[PDB]
């Protein structure tokens, strides 16, 4: 059983934050909120699709309808930033959402800088290659890189790091595609696509 | 007041077994379910086991049947986890968790549980990684232009980047590492130049890895 989020959700202090959480009849079954900040354990905020343990603040509220269950964060603070991840039961089987992050804008957006290196030839040598994306200057911390060859979206042999902060404050990330020579001369093009809140850019390079 | 402790954690080799723990305090783990869930590094939460206050049901999730059996010694009111057979994707904090509902299983009705309390988690790295240092490759330049270095399957953190040893500051960027499910880290520094001075001027970038004793410059330049 399969529970998908969205996985970057960014307001500015004193707006709505809305979390939603997607499953096949989610609705039949009951769904719990647990809140975590990094490097600290997960903590329960809203059980039984909307209880509210005590403790929690009543600006967190909870819903459960047909396929979604919806978060909500009224009035949303800073201390209101972290990872948030749905739960639900399939039989005796605990399952969580893909998780949330959620940031309380603290500064201006800014869209992120994208730079595309191919394999280089003394890695081709060695019959090897890499594909180096390099993401820079964004804000909020939040990412999403997909992969392509040519126009088909490629998974395997990806590897991408958490976003972290600069000394300018806004982040960085990197992402690296694996590759033999052989694959990378198999196509005519190899693309990296970032997205950063709603807005996807693109880096092309090739093996010409 | 309710609390649970987690122990056990460590670096290990894939294939071998380790045991964890977790101690209940302030409250009978034999009146509870509890339940052991685990978060990879980066990662999201992903449920592991649960064992019933019974003690006379134990349920897995797919990914660790047959490898992980959970249990309770009652008499000093202690959870385990032993895991048999490591792989490196069983590498995460592992947290012990409380359940308040959950009693006799299989569910006679239909699952409201949930976790009220966590412990503080205990970190397993599965690894066959050892100390190795970095192959470093150029990328070349294809009004600025960006080139740089990129540093190759390390093993462990840190590597450090200069350019020029550190007379080019200006327009430098070195990027976190990228830590691959090999257990190898990899980097990259790049820099950003005028499009004009290609010809010119030099660019040499200086990798250290002091663990394996590395110290290599390698020269970047166009085409």
């Amino acid at each position: 059983y399969e529970l998908t989020q969205p996985p970057s959700v960014s307001v500015s202090p004193g707006q709505t934050a809305s979390i939603t959480c997607s499953g096949d009849k989610l609705g039949d079954k009951y769904a719990c909120w647990y809140q975590q900040k990094p490097g600290q354990s997960p903590v329960l905020v809203i059980y039984q699709d909307s209880k509210r343990p005590s403790g929690i603040p009543e600006r967190f509220s909870g819903s459960n309808s047909g396929n979604t269950a919806t978060l909500t964060i009224s009035g949303t603070q800073a201390m209101d930033e972290a990872d948030y991840y749905c739960q639900a039961w399939d039989s005796s089987t605990v399952v969580f959402g893909t998780g949330t992050k959620v940031t309380v804008l603290g500064q201006p957006k800014a869209a992120p800088s994208v730079t595309l290196f191919p394999p280089s030839s003394e890695e081709l040598q060695a019959n090897k290659a890499t594909l180096v994306c390099l993401i820079s200057d964004f804000y909020p911390g939040a990412v999403t890189v997909a992969w392509k060859a040519d126009s088909s979206p490629v998974k395997a042999g990806v590897e991408t790091t958490t976003p972290s902060k600069q000394s300018n404050n806004k982040y960085a990330a990197s992402s690296y595609l694996s590759l033999t020579p052989e694959q990378w001369k198999s196509h005519r093009s190899y693309s990296c696509q970032v997205t950063h809140e709603g807005s996807t850019v693109e880096k092309t390079v090739a093996p010409t | 007041q309710v609390q649970l402790v987690e122990s056990g954690g460590g670096v290990v080799q894939p294939g071998t077994s380790l045991r964890l723990s977790c101690e209940a305090s302030g409250f009978t783990s034999s009146a509870y379910a509890m339940h052991w869930v685990r978060q990879a590094p980066g990662k999201g939460l992903e449920w592991v086991a649960v064992i019933t206050f019974d003690g006379g049901y134990q349920y897995y999730a797919d990914s660790v049947k047959g490898r992980f059996t959970i249990s309770r010694d009652i008499s000093r009111n202690t959870l385990h986890l032993h895991m048999n057979s490591l792989r490196a994707e069983d590498t995460a904090v592992y947290y012990c968790a409380r359940d308040p509902l959950t009693k006799l299983l299989p569910f006679d009705w239909v699952s409201g549980g949930y976790f009220d309390y966590w412990g503080q988690g205990t970190l397993v790295t599965v690894s066959s990684a050892s100390t190795k240092g970095p192959s470093v490759f150029p990328l070349a330049p294809s009004g600025t232009a960006a080139l740089g270095c990129l540093v190759k399957d390390y093993f462990p953190e840190p590597v450090t980047v200069s350019w020029n040893s550190g007379a080019l500051t200006s327009g430098v960027h070195t990027f976190p590492a990228v830590l691959q499910s090999s257990g190898l880290y990899s980097l990259s520094s790049v820099v950003t130049v005028p499009s004009s001075s290609l010809g010119t001027q030099t660019y040499i970038c200086n990798v250290n890895h002091k663990p394996s004793n590395t110290k290599v410059d390698k020269r970047v330049e166009p085409k």
